[PDB]
């Protein structure tokens, strides 16, 4: 992962309803996060959980 | 025995139980503040503690005030019973909103007219009072406050002994140091005349102030009798006659006015027996009453000086010159005679913020008093009212200007609880009041017999204010006079009792001491005969193990709060130990916390105390939870919540956050932790990490203290810091208009003011880089107008027909980040703004900033060090099974510092990391008797803790370090010894030799790289002085000391010095043509005259001295 | 003070008066000539605010503040700069690390 | 430009004061207190000592950049940079000796 | 001690010294020690009355050893001191001259350095000891204009009183003397680093 984007948030000290850690505490759980890219171009998921 | 409901469980090797809970941290700074305002709690306590008398400090210092009247005893007022209200706004809001934490305070007057007989009585306002929150801080203009403690010479009578060179006879000197009047100084001399030096006069022999009171010649005779030098003074004075004495004392007191015996007689009771001209304070008053055992079935009420007290006080001095041990008074019981020492706890008291509070506002009411005389007395006596009369400016301004300016009004540094919690409980020797740098002797500095228990010899600064600030001991309470006392038990035939006293410095030098590490039977029985004690001073013997009294308490009963926390603190130095708990101070909290393996059991419990940790009050159950509140429902019926603020700048710079650690659904208890501060894992203190150090010199990379650290730690946020910097603009109105905060600026591209919004600041989350600006502003010109008749010609006409500069506010040199959050204040929306101000806005910067090269590191045993280089992680020494290592350390530091103790920290944090299981199919080894039963199985990953003075010992750590588990592939890494086999990273070859490895607890300083580096080429100049600006903020250049000048002349150098003291420094030209000629091709022009010289020139040609050049 | 007295006196010939005042004013004119070159050199030096002494034109040349000193104290200089130091191993003894 | 063979101090005389300066003082007045200007012959008039801005004249008459060492006839001042206005002194005439 | 002994103050020991070399004739007073020396040539004894709590100091022997006590009756050479402490540099200035004085100061300067173990060159001292030491002090003007008792350096008054004798004017009587660094600086040629 590169760069993340989340929705109504506008920088990474901050929080969000709902949750309960903060955003960096989320942005450290994702760097363990292992993918494997195919394309040799930026691609991008999504996360989408209510 | 964990007495907190959830913390969490690491074994310890306890080898002895204290019987009674460190008491609360904060108790000492609490109790003197409830003292003072007076609540029913603090009145429980002292009819507990079986004070006859509950007295406050409001009600005292207004009570002993009243009843003011005027000298014609027509008039009089009274006013007493102070009470308090409510809070203005909860601590948050005065916090953020900018307000003070204060409460109102009504006292009840009553006002008495004598002739008359009339009561005039109702409640009236007196201002505000800073109350002070339940952490023991004070809230002001939104800006922490902390008070800390002093101390201060019990004022009482000293016997002083000075040796003579030539005469080598006794010279017995007794001073008495009351709080306000004048000072005695009763001295035996060669030439025998005894005489006094009342306000330092000469020595006028006490015989004439002893008549002077008419004491009679022959009660003088008869009880000095027994005194022979004194009886020869007698026989020497020439004046005798009452009338005579007490008018010589007049004179020599003050001549050239009418001596009459009126005068002399008032002047007695009015310098000796007018409470209000001379005072001494109760503890002063109960202090010589105990040294001269004279009232001492009384409570102490008058607070006057007697004349008993003088003829015992000469008594015993003359007694003390026959060289006796003992003196007895008739109503007064036996009492040893001997000298007083200054550096005695038995009489260096200590005055908390009570006592300061107290006299402020005792300082206030005098004032406020005054003007209420005058006026009443001065005031129409018909209709006067006391509403109309007592003045609150004078208190309200006292108790302000003193929290604002007074030395002992600090702000709380907040970089760790550790750090607030340790300045809470300072004690400051220095500052208003006290002793200066230069006149304190450098004998106070040094140790005293009895520190033992009261303050930590160990914990200082290191600066040059070494031993005029100390601390209190884990188990020191303040006594209700202000003498520090130290719990123990009482040893009555033999036999240790559990039940606990509290004795001060005089009662414990008259009493035995036995020694806690001492040991002692289960049933109380000393199993030694033979016991080490403390005696009188500086004696320590062994004595039969019946005549023994007392008996402390805990070995670490004489270590400060930071220094109480430090591992194996028996086997470091004296000074490596103090710079290890000055360091501990200096962390920086990080990211993500981890307990420490290795620890004392202080820890949970000084962060509960700490109060950056919240924690429940009543035991329920939470219903759910969120990363910004929690909501915990009572087992009766009320729901409660909490905020927890996040990424809120701390009072130093640095970052503070709350993190629950608490699921949905769990009945919590009551006092167990909800949230985890700065510096906190699971409710216990979490300064550092844990990083598996190694022990070689590796290619000089290192070299003298350096340190090398693999990129791991970079690249994974071991590390990682987080600062929050602060900016503030204000638009002020002027007399030549008024600056308005607005988008649009004079001159700019669009590029430049892309981030402004459209109200002039910048849009949040925004990056900024240094030289960006921040938030727009425009500033008027000046121009000459017509006050009145412009100022209606420019209400109706002239709108913006004049000019506006930019002074937009910039980042600084050296800052970069995000933004965070922006605070803007308007006098709008009624917001309470300082005076002429209209918009004051500030914008907050945060940096996230990960721990490179030129940044200090230091574990807890004092061992600084800096980053000398970061390799990456595929050069590391590794283990035989591919662990990479991620510090290595030098060794030739290790013995020469004497800090052997961070080795036996290595090995146990190896030991307890890697997890243990000591054999015992065959029975406990003899190293393994008096480990703790559920200490002989350990996990991987386990806690383990030792208590300073009783831990783990070299056996141990032998037996331990030879039964640690095996790696998952099956075989053993570190030797017995504690040395493994490493293979090197470059070479690929493995070391001739093993090395020592394991885990130590690693902190990080405040003393960042960001801040200390700097450039400075060409920027803005000083406009009054011509030189450019300093500071890195100001984007300056570097100061050039003389030392270089010498140095520059040693070498011979001569263009050099020319360049720098003339054509980068002062010369206008010079500076411009040089930096022309640079831009081009062209030679650097030789420098000018510098306009120093220039300068000097035309300022001593005004003295009239006609200084010529004579260039010829 | 100087000009002002100056000119009192210059109105005061002027208008014509008797040799006391001349004088008395004269004697006046003479102490604050004094003054301003310097203060406290004798008599009770002239205190304005707070009873402070003030800072007469000689002090601008004795005292740590004089300007004879403060030459020699040293100047802020440019082209500088100040950071932490690391010891290099990598490097020749004539060289270093920027 | 930076030869000084010696220095040597010599004691003034009135007619070495008089060629010194370029004006005589005559108001203790500071700077204004309402328009913050300099009164007429005040303590810090440009009459006497020179321009507060640089080029520029005190009534705008010769207020283009394009004037270096000229005099205003209408407001009687030189043109030349702000720092002139550091190397010009000013004499106060006596009218009794001291 | 050495801010003491470039400061060339009265030394705090102020040991005994030889004035004269004789026949030293010393009687042991148990309060305060009384010595005298019998001249060898002729002359008179210079007396000292030195306090006696110290320990006598050796004699000046053929052994020239330490260990011995300082027997009477014994000679001594000029200048030497008598008991162990520090002599006065004036005293031993007007009774020897400048070099032995400048010996002195240098090694007395050099052995408590080299008592703390550092060491450093002769030559740095020498440099500096020239400049202390470079003052002649003048009894009476006669013939010439400075008033007496003022100091004047070597050279011009060499220059000055040269000149008067040459043109047959009486000569200044004048000696050397040294003085403290404050002193020697504080006395200079240029009047600029003077106010300074
Ligand atoms: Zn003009």
């Amino acid at each position: 992962v590169t760069s993340i984007r989340i929705d109504g948030v506008l920088h990474e000290f901050t929080t969000v309803p709902g949750v309960k850690e903060d955003v960096t505490e989320i942005i450290l759980n994702l760097k363990s996060l292992v993918v494997s890219s195919e394309e040799d171009e930026p691609v991008t998921m999504y996360l989408r959980k209510q | 025995n964990n007495s907190v409901p959830g913390a969490p469980n690491r074994v310890s090797f306890a080898k002895l139980r204290e019987p009674l809970e460190v008491p609360g941290l904060l108790d000492v700074q609490t109790d003197s503040f409830e003292w003072l305002i007076g609540s029913p709690r603090w009145r429980e306590s002292a009819a507990e503690r079986g004070d006859v008398n509950p007295v406050g400090g409001l009600e005292e210092v207004l009570y002993e005030l009243s009843p003011i009247e005027d000298f014609s005893g027509s008039m009089s007022l009274s006013f007493s019973d102070p009470r308090f209200d409510d809070v203005k706004a909860p601590v948050d809001e005065c916090k953020d909103k900018d307000m003070t934490y204060a409460a109102p305070l009504f006292v009840t007057a009553e006002f008495i007219n004598n002739n008359t007989g009339e009561i005039k009585s109702q409640t009236v306002f007196m201002g505000d009072f800073p109350m002070m929150t339940e952490k023991g801080t004070f809230i002001i203009n939104g800006t922490e406050r902390v008070v800390v403690s002093q101390l201060v010479r019990s004022p009482g009578v000293y016997f002083d002994e000075t040796i003579d060179k030539s005469t080598d006879k006794t010279l017995h000197s007794v001073k008495v140091i009351p709080s306000r009047g004048a000072w005695l100084e009763f001295d035996v001399d060669k030439r025998d005349t005894v005489g006094v030096r009342i306000d330092r006069k000469r020595r006028q022999p006490v015989t004439v102030l002893l008549k002077a009171l008419g004491w009679t010649s022959e009660q003088i005779v008869e009880r000095f009798g027994f005194s022979e030098i004194m009886r020869s003074t007698l026989e020497k004075d020439n004046t005798v006659g009452t009338d005579e004495a007490l008018l010589d004392i007049y004179r020599k007191l003050r001549p050239g006015e009418p001596p009459t015996k009126e005068s002399a007689q008032t002047l007695l009771e009015n310098l000796f027996f007018k409470e209000k001209r001379y005072d001494l304070a109760r503890v002063g008053r109960y202090k010589v009453n105990k040294k001269l055992g004279l009232h001492v079935g009384e409570p102490i009420t008058s607070s006057t000086l007697t004349e008993e007290d003088v003829v015992a006080t000469i008594e015993y001095l003359v007694r003390l010159h026959e060289g006796q041990t003992t003196m007895t008074v008739p109503g007064g019981v036996e009492v040893p005679v001997e000298t007083d020492d200054i550096d005695h706890f038995g009489n260096r008291r200590l005055r908390t913020v009570g006592e300061l509070i107290q006299n402020q506002i005792r300082v206030g009411m005098s004032r406020m008093e005054r003007v209420v005389r005058e006026r009443m007395t001065t005031q129409d006596v018909e209709a006067i009212t006391p509403q109309t009369l007592i003045n609150i400016r004078p208190v309200v301004a006292a108790i302000k200007e003193f929290f604002g300016t007074s030395q002992l009004s600090q702000f709380m540094d907040q970089n760790n609880p550790l750090s607030g919690l340790t300045h809470k409980r300072r004690l400051s020797a220095l500052g208003p009041g006290g002793l200066s740098r230069e006149r304190a002797g450098l004998e106070v500095r040094d140790v005293h017999p009895s520190h033992y228990g009261r303050m930590c010899p160990i914990e200082t600064p290191e600066g040059p204010n070494i031993g005029l600030i100390g601390s209190l001991s884990v188990y020191a309470r303040v006594n209700p006079f202000g003498f520090i006392e130290t719990p123990y038990r009482k040893v009555v035939d033999g036999v240790v009792s559990d039940e606990i006293v509290y004795l001060t410095a005089d009662e414990e030098d008259r009493h035995v001491v036995a020694q806690a590490n001492s040991p002692i039977d289960a049933d109380g029985r000393f199993v030694e005969p033979r016991v080490l004690v403390r005696r009188k001073a500086g004696e320590v013997e062994y004595v039969p193990s019946s005549e023994v009294d007392y008996m402390d308490v805990s070995p670490r009963q004489m270590v400060s709060v930071a220094t109480a926390m430090i591992p194996f603190l028996e086997h470091d130095d004296a000074n490596r130990a103090l710079m290890g708990a000055n360091m501990q101070r200096q962390a920086v909290p990080l990211v993500r916390s981890e307990a420490p393996l290795v620890g004392t059991g202080m820890e949970l419990r000084a962060a509960i105390d700490a109060g950056d940790v919240v924690v429940a009050e009543e035991s329920g159950v939470i219903e759910e939870v969120s990363a910004d509140y929690i909501t915990v429902m009572h087992d009766n019926g009320t729901r409660r919540t909490y905020r927890m603020r996040k990424f809120a700048r701390s009072n130093h710079g640095t970052c503070a956050n709350q993190c629950p650690i608490v699921d949905a659904g769990d009945r919590v208890e009551a006092g167990q932790v909800i949230a985890d501060g700065p510096c906190t894992d699971d409710g216990e203190m979490a300064l550092g990490k844990n990083l598996l150090v190694a022990i070689m010199p590796w290619e000089g990379h290192n070299y003298e203290d350096a340190i090398i650290l693999s990129n791991r730690l970079v690249e994974e946020d071991v590390l990682t810091s987080i600062h929050i910097e602060e900016h503030e603009i204000d638009a002020r109105d002027t007399k030549l208009g008024a600056e308005e905060i607005t988008r649009d600026i004079p001159n700019i591209s669009d590029e430049v003011l892309a981030d402004l919004d459209e109200r002039g600041i910048v849009r949040i989350g925004a990056e900024v880089r240094d030289g960006d600006i921040l938030v727009g502003k425009v500033t008027p010109k000046g121009e000459t107008e017509l006050t009145p008749e412009e100022r209606l010609l420019r209400a109706i006409f002239g709108e913006k027909a004049r000019e506006v500069r930019d002074t937009s506010l910039k980042v600084p040199h050296g800052e970069s980040g995000k933004v965070i959050g922006i605070r803007v204040f308007s006098r709008e929306d009624e917001d309470e703004l300082p005076a002429g101000v209209n918009e004051l806005v500030r914008v907050y910067v945060a940096q996230k900033r990960k721990i490179s090269d030129g940044d200090k590191l230091a574990g807890r045993h004092g061992n600084k060090g800096v980053i000398g280089k970061i390799l990456p992680v595929e050069d590391m020494p590794f283990l035989a099974d591919g662990t990479p290592v991620d510090i290595i350390l030098n060794t030739h530091g290790v013995p020469r510092r004497m800090n052997i103790g961070q080795i036996l920290e290595t090995h146990l944090g190896w030991c307890a990391h890697s997890g243990w299981k000591v054999d015992a199919a065959k029975g406990v080894p003899d190293w393994a008797a008096r480990l703790p039963d559920e200490l002989l199985e350990a996990q991987p990953n386990a806690i383990v803790s030792t208590p300073v003075f009783d831990g783990a010992q070299e056996a141990e750590l032998q037996g331990l370090l030879s039964c640690t588990l095996p790696n998952r592939d099956g075989d053993v890494l570190v030797d017995a010894d504690g040395k493994a086999m490493l293979f090197d990273g470059r070479s690929g070859e493995p070391f001739p030799y093993p090395v020592t490895v394991g885990y130590m607890y690693i902190m990080k300083l405040h003393h960042l790289v960001d801040d200390k580096i700097h450039a400075r080429s060409t920027g803005p100049y000083s406009m009054i002085t011509q030189q450019p600006l300093g500071g890195k903020a100001q984007f300056g250049g570097q100061r050039f000391g003389e030392m270089e000048c010498w140095a520059m002349q040693a070498y011979g150098a001569a263009y050099t010095l020319q360049e720098l003291l003339t054509i980068k420094s002062d010369d206008t030209v010079g500076r411009v043509k040089v930096y022309e000629a640079i831009v081009k091709g062209e030679n650097i022009p030789e420098p000018g005259i510098p306009e120093s010289f220039k300068v000097l020139l035309k300022e001593l040609q005004s003295l009239c001295l006609n200084v010529e050049v004579l260039s010829s | 003070r100087v000009i002002n007295r100056n000119n009192r006196l210059k109105r005061l010939i002027d208008l014509g008066a008797p040799e006391i005042i001349v004088n008395n004013e004269k004697r006046m004119l003479q102490e604050s000539v004094d003054a301003l070159f310097d203060n406290g050199r004798r008599g009770r030096p002239v205190t304005g605010p707070g009873n402070r002494p003030l800072k007469s034109l000689s002090d601008l040349l004795k005292g740590k503040q004089g300007r004879f000193r403060q030459n020699l104290l040293g100047k802020r200089v440019d082209y500088s700069g100040r950071s932490v130091i690391v010891v290099g191993p990598q490097l020749k003894l004539h060289q270093c690390g920027l | 430009v930076n030869f000084f063979d010696e220095l040597r101090i010599g004691l003034a005389t009135a007619e070495d004061i008089r060629q010194w300066s370029y004006g005589e003082v005559k108001k203790p007045e500071t700077i204004n207190y309402r328009t913050l200007k300099p009164e007429k012959d005040g303590l810090f008039c440009e009459k006497i000592f020179g321009p507060t801005r640089d080029w520029e004249c005190y009534c705008g008459k010769y207020k283009r950049v394009r004037f270096k060492g000229i005099i205003c006839e209408r407001c009687g001042v030189e043109v030349t940079r702000a720092k002139v206005r550091r190397e010009r002194m000013g004499h106060i005439e006596l009218a009794a000796p001291v | 001690r050495v801010q003491e002994l470039f400061e060339a103050r009265v030394p705090r020991g102020k040991a005994p010294i030889a004035d004269v070399t004789g026949r030293v004739r010393l009687e042991d007073g148990e309060r305060f020690y009384k010595i005298t020396i019998v001249p060898d040539d002729g002359g008179e004894e210079v007396v000292y009355d030195k306090i006696s709590k110290r320990q006598r100091l050796r004699v000046f022997k053929h052994e020239d050893g330490s260990e011995r006590v300082l027997s009477d009756g014994d000679h001594v050479e000029v200048g030497q001191q008598l008991m162990e402490g520090s002599a006065d540099p004036h005293e031993v200035l007007r009774v020897q001259g400048p070099r032995e004085v400048q010996i002195h100061l240098v090694r007395e300067v050099q052995e408590v350095y080299r008592a703390q173990g550092v060491s450093i060159h002769d030559k740095h001292i020498e440099v500096i000891v020239r400049q202390m030491l470079r003052r002649v002090t003048i009894i009476d003007s006669g013939s010439t204009e400075f008033l007496p008792g003022s100091l004047i350096d070597r050279a011009e008054f060499e220059a000055e009183n040269r000149r008067v004798v040459a043109e047959g004017g009486e000569p200044a009587a004048g000696r050397p003397v040294l003085m403290g660094i404050t002193k020697a600086s504080l006395a200079t040629d240029s009047w600029l680093s003077a106010a300074s």
